[PDB]
């Protein structure tokens, strides 16, 4: 019987602006301090701004000071956050949180959050580079070759090896989402060090969003 | 009676906090009674400054 | 603003009791709160004002705040408690402040140290006036690692982008770390190292031009 539903998350260019909403129901909105809390991917929570019951008292984290402006509409029971001149570090899941406590304060109720993603990113095929096996393990029983699939957008990418014939030692890693908004990932297969020079190893990268297919031969250098 | 205990107790009775004095924090010992200074009785309860809007007085037990 | 510092990871077996610490000099004088954030969902306030619980939170969750250490104890831990836990303070004299977060892990397997592999820039990537070092971490448990980079002997923090640890088919965790260099900085130094810390211990791999 208390819910907080945020809206307004999307993609924006660096230096652009966005405005988030939080629609509150099930509690007399006009007599509660509201907050915004954001969380970059894989990182911790960060308080951003708070506005008091009426709007007399307003503060911001130094991170967003000057660029963000929090506001509330106590007639429609809504909270807003106008975010200007957005940078990459602003990318995060934004939550609206209800404040409670007088002298020492907490956040008792939270919405599910809305994702804000600031990127100069457009559909882009990957650059596929070979990751040749290290000459220290070339003499032994096993070596690790691979492929680097760099700077592409959007997901996904498909990686295979020798056209589905090599699956045993294959480890294709989850992609990293860079500050730039593009993706990168690697795919490594473990092979017997004896087969280097006799067996050929090709990674088959296919990025359908860009109608880009790359089969890159990986040789020991 | 520490400033910590006074602050935590205020959140304990937040719905009850009023212009009149509160129940004494304690049943065994010493604590504090708190009230909203008459001058601040029409102030929202989330906007109340702990020092200048809250009257505090110790209670012996 | 008051700074809070929590351990990155904390592991324990089912039915045992786990303690998640939140440290700060004279933190006992502040009133701490605690949140549970399971993957994908919103935080949930489990404990406020040091030790009081909201309605519905089970008795298993308990908070204390003594001197330089606040502690959220979780008794008879269940798998469902696997989440991230953030301590938080906000005295009305300053602004709010969160800890770094602690990843609780309820152990269903024996702890495993990570396997690391570091690849230097490819001659074909140097071709395009670029250089990317690829450090691949795999087969560790719990899913919590710190990755650090070190050129020659000093730390590097610009150009680094690291992933979330993600479960694999074997139920252990994987993560990758990419350090973007210019071809000049590459041949600049004599060494470049990927240092991966996990459960107090470290594995470090080195490559040289």
């Amino acid at each position: 019987e208390v819910q907080l539903v945020e809206s307004g998350g999307g993609l924006v260019k660096p230096g652009g602006s966005l405005r988030l909403s939080c629609a509150a129901s099930g509690f007399s909105f006009s007599e509660y301090r509201m907050n915004w809390v954001r969380q970059a991917p894989g990182k911790g929570l960060e308080w951003v701004s708070f506005i008091s019951s009426s709007g007399t008292y307003i503060d911001y984290a130094d991170s967003v000071k000057g660029r963000f402006t929090i506001s509330r509409d106590n007639v429609n029971n809504s909270l807003y956050l106008q975010m200007n001149n957005l940078r990459a570090g602003d990318t995060a899941v934004y939550y609206c949180a209800r404040g409670m406590g007088i002298a020492v304060r907490r956040f008792d109720y939270w919405g599910q959050g809305t994702l804000v993603s600031v990127s100069s990113a457009s559909t882009k095929g990957p650059s596929v580079f070979p990751l040749a096996p290290s000459s220290k393990s070339t003499s032994g029983g096993t070596a690790a070759l691979g492929c680097l699939v760099k700077d592409y957008f959007p997901e996904p990418v498909t990686v295979s090896w020798n056209s589905g014939a090599l699956t045993s030692g294959v480890h294709t890693f989850p992609a990293v989402l860079q500050s730039s908004g593009l993706y990168s990932l690697s795919s490594v297969v473990t092979v017997p060090s004896s087969s280097l020079g006799t067996q050929t190893y090709i990674c088959n990268v296919n990025h359908k969003p860009s109608n880009t297919k790359v089969d890159k031969k990986v040789e020991p250098k | 009676p520490s400033d910590k205990h006074i602050k935590e107790y205020l959140n304990k009775i937040q719905n009850s906090l009023s212009t009149e004095w509160s129940p004494c924090s304690v049943t065994c010992g010493n604590g504090i009674q708190v009230r909203i200074k008459p001058g601040s009785a029409n102030k929202p309860k989330d906007e109340l400054d702990y020092a200048n809007d809250i009257e505090k007085k110790i209670c012996k037990m | 603003s008051y700074v809070l510092t929590q351990p990155p990871s904390v592991s324990v077996a089912p039915g045992q009791t786990a303690k998640i610490t939140c440290g700060g000099n004279n933190i006992g004088s502040e009133s701490v709160h605690w949140y549970q954030q399971k993957p994908g969902q919103a935080p949930v306030l489990v404990v406020y004002d040091d030790a009081v619980r909201p309605s519905g939170i089970p008795e298993r969750f308990s908070g204390s705040n003594s001197r330089n250490t606040a502690t959220l104890t979780i008794s008879r831990v269940e798998a469902g408690d696997e989440a991230a836990y953030y301590c938080q303070v906000w005295d009305s004299s300053t602004v709010a402040s969160f800890g770094g977060g602690t990843k609780l892990t309820v152990l269903g397997q024996p702890k495993a140290a990570p396997s690391v592999t570091l690849f230097p820039p490819s001659s074909e990537e140097l071709q395009a006036n670029k250089a990317t070092l690829v450090c691949l971490v795999s087969d560790f448990y719990p899913g919590a690692v710190t990755v650090a980079w070190k050129a020659d002997g000093s730390p590097v923090k610009v150009g680094v982008e690291t992933t979330k640890p993600s479960k694999q088919s074997n139920n252990k965790y994987a993560a990758s770390s990419y350090l973007s260099l210019t071809p000049e900085q590459w041949k600049s130094h004599r060494s470049y190292s990927c240092r991966v810390t996990h459960e107090g211990s470290t594995v470090e791999k080195t490559v040289a031009p």
